[PDB]
Parts: C-alpha cells; sequence; structure tokens
C-alpha cells in the first residue's frame, strides 16, 4: 500500500513567480524515480510535463523542472506564465504496479488584491411559486480570495441542510470569483415566514454582511 | 539502478555483403519479457527490425540466458547506420529500458 | 494521427455493470504499448484504475482498490481495449479516460509515462430518470444592482442527467455572463444558475432571454428575464 501526498492543495501566485509543488510518498517509488507530473486544464485531459526516470525531449519550457529521489519530489515553475495556471498532479509508480497512484493535485490560481464580495439576493420567482417549491438564491460577485462563508437565515433562524452553492473559475477580466447559493424550501414553509437573509463572511469584510428581503415587499 | 541492456560493440565495421552481429545483453530477468531490435532513421524515429519472441534481421538467444545476438544477414551500404535494443518487461514491474545506441559502418 | 476515443458512457443504475471501450487509431497493438484507464469524478482528482499490455501476452495491472470489481481486456484485431465495471456505486460517477504508455526512443518507459490521452467519457451512476429542467428568471431588482450594473439570471432547476447549456439573447450577450457549476441535489436531480451583469440603464430598454438546452430530454426553453412590478 502506497499513499502519495501532494502539497499544497492550492496556491496563488502572479506571473513571474517561482512556485514549488511537493509530492511525498509512503514508500520509495520504483528505482527511486518512477514519478511523473501532469498538467490539467478544465474540461481537458491531463498532459504529461515531467517524466523523471528519463527527462523528456518534449516541449517543456525551461521554467519547469522536477527534483527529488526516493520518497520526496518537487515540481518547480521558476517563472510562472499565464498558460501555467492549471491543476498539477504527481503520479507514482512502485515495485508492484498495483500501488501506482496519483496525488490529490495542486491547483495554481492567479493571485490578486483582496476584494470583498458584492452580495445580491433574489426571491423565488412567481412562476416557481405556482409549482409548490420556493428557491431563493444569493449571489456573491467580484471577490478574492475564494474562501467565503454563506449562511442562510429564515426569520433569524439559521438554516442548515437546505442550501447548496457552487463557485465559478476565476473571472477572465479581473481574476475574481462569483458564488451562487440556493436555499430551497417548500412553498408552505416559504409562506410561513417573512425575513429571508443571506449572511456573508469574507476576508475583505471587517464584519459579516447581510442581504435580506421581506417576502411580499417590493 | 535502472540497469539498461547493453548493445555490443559501440561500432561494427564490416564490408558490404557480410554478416554483421550486434550483441544485446539483458541481465538475468528472463521470466516475462520481449526484446526489440531497432534502427534509427534520419529523422530520429525508431524502426523495429526483429524481436526475440519473433528474414534479413535475426535475433537469436544465446546459451547464456542474458545475451542475445542481433545480426544482419546480407549487409548492404544502405543497411548502414545506428542501432539499439529495447527490453520490455511485463512482470514483476512493467518497464521498457532501451540500450545506448551503437553504429554500423559497412 | 494517433488517437484514443472512449465510448460507452451514459446513465447506469447502481449495482449494475457497464462496459467501456477505448478505440485506438494510428498504431498497432503488437508491442511496447500499454493502455490504461484513468478516471476523474466531478470536481475531484485523477484516479488510476488499471492497465493492459497490448500485444500477445495481454498482461493486466490493477490498482489495489479496483481489483475484483473492474476487468480490463483487449481486442488487437480492432485495436480496442475494454473496461468492465461491476457492482457500480454512486461514487463511480466520473469521466473515464484511457491513456497509453510506451513506445521506442524515450529511453525508459513505465506506466507513469502516460503521453497520449482520449477526451474521456462521462459515466453517471444513478437511478434517476431523464427530466428536462424548469427554467425560472432571477429578476433584476434594486437588491441586485449597484454602481451602474444590474445582476439578472436564470435558475435551471431539477434536470437529469448532465449536461445543460445556457446562452443569453441567442448568443448575442456574452460579456458579464457567469454560469455556475451544477449541483447534485438530494432528489438525484441537478440544478444550476446562470447570471449576467448588465448596465442599469439598459433594463426596460433591452430585453434579456436565457436560452436553455437540455438534449437528453429534448428540452429547449427561452425564458425572458425582466424586472418585476
Amino acid at each position: 500500500a502506497a499513499q502519495l501526498t501532494q502539497s499544497p492543495s492550492s496556491l496563488s501566485a502572479s506571473v513571474g513567480d517561482r512556485v514549488t509543488i511537493t509530492c511525498q510518498s509512503s514508500q520509495s517509488v520504483y528505482n527511486n524515480n518512477d514519478l511523473a507530473w501532469y498538467q490539467q486544464k478544465p474540461g481537458k485531459p491531463p498532459k504529461l510535463l515531467i517524466y523523471t526516470p528519463s527527462s523528456l525531449t518534449s516541449g517543456v519550457p525551461s521554467r519547469f523542472s522536477g527534483s527529488g529521489s526516493g520518497t520526496d519530489f518537487t515540481l518547480t515553475i521558476s517563472s510562472l506564465q499565464p498558460e501555467d495556471f492549471a491543476t498539477y498532479y504527481c503520479l507514482g509508480g512502485y515495485d508492484d504496479d498495483s500501488d501506482n497512484a496519483f496525488g490529490g493535485g495542486t491547483k495554481v490560481e492567479i493571485k490578486r488584491t483582496v476584494a470583498a464580495p458584492s452580495v445580491f439576493i433574489f426571491p423565488p420567482s412567481d412562476e416557481q411559486l405556482k409549482s409548490g417549491t420556493a428557491s431563493v438564491v444569493c449571489l456573491l460577485n467580484n471577490f478574492y480570495p475564494r474562501e467565503a462563508k454563506v449562511q442562510w437565515k429564515v426569520d433569524n433562524a439559521l438554516q442548515s441542510g437546505n442550501s447548496q452553492e457552487s463557485v465559478t473559475e476565476q473571472d477572465s477580466k479581473d481574476s475574481t470569483y462569483s458564488l451562487s447559493s440556493t436555499l430551497t424550501l417548500s412553498k408552505a414553509d416559504y409562506e410561513k415566514h417573512k425575513v429571508y437573509a443571506c449572511e456573508v463572511t469574507h476576508q475583505g469584510l471587517s464584519s459579516p454582511v447581510t442581504k435580506s428581503f421581506n417576502r411580499g415587499e417590493c | 539502478p535502472w540497469n539498461p541492456p547493453t548493445f555490443s560493440p559501440a561500432l561494427l565495421v564490416v564490408t558490404e555483403g557480410d554478416n554483421a552481429t550486434f550483441t544485446c545483453s539483458f541481465s538475468n530477468t528472463s521470466e516475462s519479457f520481449v526484446l526489440n531490435w531497432y534502427r534509427m532513421s534520419p529523422s530520429n524515429q525508431t524502426d523495429k527490425l526483429a524481436a526475440f519472441p519473433e528474414s534479413r534481421f535475426r535475433v537469436t538467444q544465446l546459451p547464456n540466458g542474458r545475451d542475445f545476438h542481433m545480426s544482419v544477414v546480407r549487409a548492404r551500404r544502405n543497411d548502414s547506420g545506428t542501432y539499439l535494443c529495447g527490453a520490455i518487461s511485463l512482470a514483476p514491474k512493467a518497464q521498457i529500458k532501451e540500450s545506448l545506441r551503437a553504429e554500423l559502418r559497412v | 494521427e494517433q488517437q484514443l476515443v472512449e465510448s460507452g458512457g451514459g446513465v447506469v443504475q447502481p449495482g449494475r455493470s457497464l462496459r467501456l471501450s477505448c478505440a485506438a487509431s494510428g498504431f498497432s497493438f503488437s508491442s511496447t504499448y500499454w493502455l490504461s484507464w484513468v478516471r476523474q469524478a466531478p470536481g475531484k482528482g485523477l484516479e488510476w484504475i488499471a492497465a493492459i499490455y497490448v500485444g500477445s501476452s495481454g498482461n493486466t495491472y490493477y490498482a489495489n482498490w479496483a481489483k475484483g470489481r473492474f476487468t480490463i481486456s483487449k481486442d488487437s484485431s480492432s485495436t480496442t481495449v475494454f473496461l468492465q465495471m461491476n457492482s457500480l456505486r454512486a461514487e463511480d460517477t466520473a469521466v473515464y479516460f484511457c491513456a497509453r504508455a510506451g513506445g521506442a526512443g524515450g529511453g525508459v518507459y513505465t506506466l507513469t509515462r502516460l503521453d497520449l490521452w482520449g477526451q474521456g467519457t462521462l459515466v453517471t451512476v444513478s437511478s434517476a430518470s431523464t427530466k428536462g429542467p424548469s427554467v425560472f428568471p432571477l429578476a433584476p431588482s434594486s437588491k441586485s444592482t449597484s454602481g451602474g450594473t444590474a445582476a439578472l439570471g436564470c435558475l435551471v432547476k431539477d434536470y437529469f442527467p448532465e449536461p445543460v447549456t445556457v446562452s443569453w439573447n441567442s448568443g448575442a450577450l456574452t460579456s458579464g455572463v457567469h454560469t455556475f457549476p451544477a449541483v447534485l441535489q438530494s432528489s438525484g436531480l441537478y440544478s444550476l444558475s446562470s447570471v449576467v451583469t448588465v448596465p442599469s440603464s439598459s433594463l426596460g430598454t433591452q430585453t434579456y432571454i436565457c436560452n436553455v438546452n437540455h438534449k437528453p430530454s429534448n428540452t429547449k426553453v427561452d425564458k425572458k428575464v425582466e424586472p418585476k412590478s
């Protein structure tokens, strides 16, 4: 049994920066260097970058290099380019190929200035309300970094288990994120209560911000 | 620690029409493997000529177990060039290890 | 001209089996090559499953966790490799890639040298049945506008399976569009959101329609998104 640990899980850097991604194995890889690194972009298959046991004559620009022998390996990008933002994976081979495995991956994203989210709230549509279900959505826009905490409150009761969220990739013009959170209730429960609140915690806010509406008020 | 096979000698000089014999040595490790004989072309591409598990290019195993004769039967002047062998292991570990290259002159 | 193409993905019900195919082009399976299956669940990492030596001997190699639940096999005569997947469970939903290792001239080759990949095929393990989405407007209001920009969008709720495509104004509106990854709800149906930011002064002068396409259900919806009274 071999376990392959990759660090960090994600990092942020600017073009020109040097980045190191490390990969550590429970046991020595085969012949101390059966280890490769892969680059993957969204929706695309992974691409081989480094094959340690016989360094490729492929089109890796000089800025990519691998080092390490036995159990600890490093991928270095000495001068990070725009086309390098992607997720990187190590892959280890072992005396028994049945142990071969990928590391969990390292996402390299674009660093920018901290930016607090703009928060917007949308009550359920009147179309959906005719259907017996109520979805209220909270939109977080233009923020950095990615870590953000969305808490739904219904009549100041804090909700758990009836909401879901998902996050965009970094915005192509300003490298910020956007976040969409959906609180879903029965029509009956939605019409029992009045104050629908979306409370947002983020580094760029000195204290949490709340957007809310009263159903039936507009 | 990779221990690739050897391709003996670095240079064969022969005359046209003559038997030319390289000798590829894959030490021990004779339980599940395939041995390929390659020639490089101008464009640095690898062309298979024969393989040990298998008529101008013959590969024959030696009593040794570890040594293999890789020989061109009717030498020519366009048969001339650069060659190597590749050891494909299937167990215990999946592997290909290629020899260093050698030259045929004729 | 060398290529790998995966097929056989689709919706499969939990506890059943599925056979996937990897069709190779541009090369023959006699020797120096292994084909591998690698998978990736939505939003997660790569995971190696198994490999087969193409060529007479046909040796197989299986990840420890996959042994006894996956079966890999080959057909040299149509340069195709197969992955048999048994007792399918929900966590097996993923994109399945086949990848090749080996060749000649590279000096050293192992199963970690995967230098040729297909685009992958999506397998969803689920007992839900095909359903087109409900498209609801996210109307722009004073609570969605700030500093000259207004946010509006479409909620594409309760569809199965993936994928769905969204566009705005039949494709004329592209800047400011943010379509979010779908979420899998406890009902077994998916839901996603698509929002666009637009000038505040355009509302009431410019109409906005999101165009939702869900091909598995042959659903096509144009939903006009306008401010509410």
